[PDB]
C-alpha cells in the first residue's frame, strides 16, 4: 500500500533518528493509512456542507483548521 | 516530488473512504500527500526523543505506538499495538 523504503528515508530526515528497526516503517505504513483515511473523511464533510462532490484543497484546509490533532497541519494547509 | 510518498498510492486510500461518485481534485491530492509526509516527521521527532531519553538507539514500534498516544492519536494505538504484535509474533 505505502512504499516502506520512502517510509523510512522520510523518517531519516530527523535530528536523532539513528537506526531503524524494520517493525517501525511497517507499523508506520499502517498508521499513515489511517491518518490518510480520517483526514480524507474529515475533508469530505466540508465538501458535502458546500453542496459539492469534489474534494477540494479548501475542504483539506476546513478541516485541519477545526481538527486540534491536525494542528500540526494548519500552517501547512491555510485556509 | 520525491520528500513524499508517491502520489497515486495516497490517492487510492483517499478513495477508500469515499463514496462511489466522489471526486478528488488533482490539489487535494497534493495537499494529503504533503500532509502524509509531515506526519511521519512529527510523529518520528517525539518517537525519536522517547528512543534517546531511554538510551536506545534504534526507533520501534512501541516507540511509535508511545508517540502516536502523547501527539494525540489515540484513536489508532489499539489496532496499531494489535498489528504490531501480530507481525513480532
Amino acid at each position: 500500500q505505502l512504499p516502506l523504503a520512502r517510509i523510512k528515508k522520510i523518517m531519516k530526515a530527523d535530528e536523532d533518528v539513528r537506526m531503524i528497526s524494520a517493525e517501525a516503517p511497517v507499523l508506520f505504513a499502517k498508521a499513515c493509512e489511517l491518518f490518510i483515511l480520517e483526514l480524507t473523511i474529515r475533508s469530505w464533510l466540508h465538501a458535502e456542507e458546500n453542496k459539492r462532490r469534489t474534494l477540494q484543497r479548501n475542504d483539506v484546509a476546513a478541516a485541519i483548521a477545526r481538527t486540534d490533532v491536525f494542528d500540526f497541519l494548519v500552517d501547512i494547509v491555510p485556509r | 516530488q520525491d520528500r513524499f510518498l508517491p502520489i497515486a498510492n495516497v490517492s487510492r486510500i483517499m478513495k477508500r473512504s469515499l463514496p462511489a461518485n466522489a471526486k478528488i481534485s488533482k490539489e487535494a491530492k497534493e495537499t494529503v500527500q504533503e500532509c502524509v509526509s509531515e506526519f511521519i516527521s512529527f510523529v518520528t521527532g517525539e518517537a525519536s526523543d522517547k528512543c534517546q531519553r531511554e538510551k536506545r538507539k534504534t526507533i520501534n514500534g512501541d516507540d511509535l505506538l508511545w508517540a502516536m498516544t502523547t501527539l494525540g492519536f489515540e484513536a489508532y494505538v489499539g489496532p496499531l499495538k494489535s498489528y504490531l504484535n501480530r507481525y513480532r509474533e
